[PDB]
Parts: C-alpha cells; structure tokens; sequence
C-alpha cells in the first residue's frame, strides 16, 4: 500500500483552516464563477482567470454567510428586488444561507428575503437571475464551490 | 470532412460535478465518409478501462459515459475527429469534488491542556476541516452563582473577545488570554458551529506564582 510522509506524521489529515482560504463559486446551470464586476454588478463567466471570481466567504454565525471577493471587497448582496449586486458595507442586505443540498450542490438563500425564497442562481446565458425568478429546483441556483486554480 | 452537428452546445467544458456521479462527454459530427471520434485523458488516448470502474463509451452517439467519477479523473477530455479531408477536435476540462456534508472535524489534542505562571499570556489551538462555513467560537467554563451546570443540563459559558486578531496561523484558530490571573484558570472550549451540526474540543489552564518546590 503506498503512502507518503506528511501524512503518516501528519497530526491532522484534512487542510487546516481550509475555509479562512477563498475560492471560486460555480454554478451548475451554466459553467460561470460568479462574478462581482469591479463596478458592482454581478454575472456568470468561465474565464477562469477573470479576477473577479475569487470569493472569501465567512459566517458570523452558523449556516449564515458573506460572499466576497479577494480583488476589491464588495460584500455581494441582494436588493429588494431579487438584484444581485455588491454593497461596500457588511449590511442585512448581504447575509445568504448556506446549504449542501443533496446533490451535494450548495445554495445561496438571501436570509432577508428568505421567506420568499431568493436564490443567488445564474440564468442559463452566465447573467444575473432576479430573485423572484429563482426556483427551487433549477440548476440555476447550484452553486458548487471550485479551487483557485485546477491540478 | 467532419463537422460538430451540434456546435452551439459545445463550449461548457468546464464540469464540475461532485463525486461518483456518472458523466457524459460527447461531440456529435458527420461528414463523408463518417469520421473517426478519438479520445484521451489529460492529453493522451483514454484506454476504454484506462481507470477503476472501467468506461463504456458508445464510439456511435460520439459520447464518453464514465460512471461514478473520482477527484482522479478531473482531466481536460479531448475528442478527436479525424476524416479524409479534415480533423477536428474539442476538449472538455473534467474536474470532481468530494463533498464533506458534516460537522466540523477537529483535530484531537487540539486545544491541549496547559499550565502557565500568573501574568503568562497563552494561547490556545485549532485546526478544523469544514468544507461548510464553520463558526469557530472560544467558550469559557464559568460557573453561575454556584454550580457550573445550569437547568438546561449544559454547562455555563460565555463566549470569549477574541484576544487579538489572525496573525500566527492563517491554518489555525488560537484564541489568546494574557495577564492570565489565577482566574483564567477554567476549562476552555473551541466549539466550531457549522451548517450541518456542531462539533467541538476542549482543555484546561492552570496557573500559578513564581517559584515552586
């Protein structure tokens, strides 16, 4: 059985601390890593070099979390009207749910306007999909999380 | 000369999927006569068994069914379509994830019981797998108006400032008292929250003046 160093002295065998790193958000209905545009508008791409794609995410409390990306610090949010965008104020407006769903594909829910329902999904062409649009069920709405680079 | 009967759909080639889940990667073409659909992985002929579970890939729906795939087959997938008069060719990138839907895991012996002298400043670890957002927290023993369990059958805390900020380890979560009075001397906890349920480690401090035996 082969096997190596490290792990075989390791004192942990999973990557420390793993989530304080930031990585990709993709999107199981196109091929796109979310993106928060430098202006603050979000959209779908799979240039797996736009730098806008490198998210850090973070929970202040369990399941609850913020999107953000590791270019500028756009705190990703979603407005009254189901609007993707990306405040520059850590607010209300920018707190989602998280949760691995079966498909062991993970979904945003934007805790403010749960109630309803609102995905953070990508319509098909890789654009923004307005919250109401959202529904559960569509590929749109799965997100499958992605390292930086590939390997 | 070959031609993709269906180019539109053909530029999502980044998949990203989760474990063994069965993928198919195809390109449908013609021409005259009927071009060959060549293979690969990551850039060199894909054996029809080149890995464990084997493939079955129908040469005719020019397709490539692999069954419940594996981190190690995330690799840019090649189609080839070779012809009398032409050759054309598109790769798709293959990746596959290995979803963690639990707790957090924490190291043992992590935090670990230690003693230090009064007015010591100490720290205290962490390492915490946990593909879900955790929500890492650093409890403290307390005791209410006397006894250290209250009604609810669980122990009294009270969540701790933080002591200071990242710095150290961008792996680990110490958490750091200082002027340690002989008053910090309880039980710590590092109760890491995640989506899926909570996990959690535990250890103790002890301090004491300055000269011993």
């Amino acid at each position: 059985e082969i096997t190596t160093f490290t792990a075989l002295t390791e004192k942990f065998n999973l990557p420390p601390g793993n989530y304080k790193k930031p990585k990709l958000l993709y999107c199981s209905n196109g091929g796109h890593f979310l993106r928060i545009l430098p202006d603050g508008t979000v959209d779908g791409t799979r240039d797996r070099s736009d730098q806008h794609i490198q998210l850090q995410l973070s929970a202040e409390s369990v399941g609850e979390v913020y999107i953000k990306s590791t270019e500028t610090g756009q705190y990703l949010a979603m407005d009254t009207d189901g609007l993707l965008y990306g405040s520059q104020t850590p607010n209300e407006e920018c707190l989602f749910l998280e949760r691995l769903e079966e498909n062991h594909y993970n979904t945003y829910i934007s805790k403010k306007h749960a109630e309803k329902n609102w995905f953070v999904g990508l319509k098909k062409n890789g654009s923004c999909k307005r919250g109401p649009r959202t529904h559960y069920g569509q590929k749109a709405i799965l997100f499958l999380p992605l390292p930086v680079s590939s390997d | 000369a070959p031609y993709w009967t269906r180019p539109e759909r053909m530029d999502k080639k980044l998949l990203a999927v989760p474990a063994a889940n069965t993928v198919r990667f195809r390109c449908p073409a013609a021409g005259n006569p009927t071009p060959s659909i060549s293979w690969l992985k990551n850039g060199r002929e894909f054996r029809g068994e080149h890995r464990i579970g084997g493939i079955k890939l129908r040469h005719q729906q020019w397709s490539l069914v692999m069954e419940s795939v594996v981190p190690s087959d995330r690799g840019n997938y090649t189609c080839v379509v070779e012809n009398k008069f032409g050759s054309i060719r598109q790769t798709y990138t293959l990746d596959v994830l290995e979803r963690s839907p639990h707790r957090p895991i924490l190291q043992a012996g992590l935090p670990a019981n230690q003693t230090a002298v009064l007015g010591s400043d100490v720290e205290f670890h962490c390492k915490v797998y946990s593909d879900a957002q955790p929500h890492i927290q650093w409890l403290k023993h307390v005791e209410v108006n006397g006894s250290k369990v209250g009604p609810d059958g669980t122990p009294y805390v009270t969540v701790l400032k933080t002591a200071g900020a990242n710095t150290t380890d961008k792996e680990l979560e110490v958490l750091s008292l200082h002027n340690v009075t002989f008053e910090d001397a309880g039980e710590y906890t590092c109760l890491a929250g995640n989506s899926i349920g909570f996990s959690h480690h535990s250890a103790w401090l002890v301090v004491l003046p300055a000269e011993e035996e």
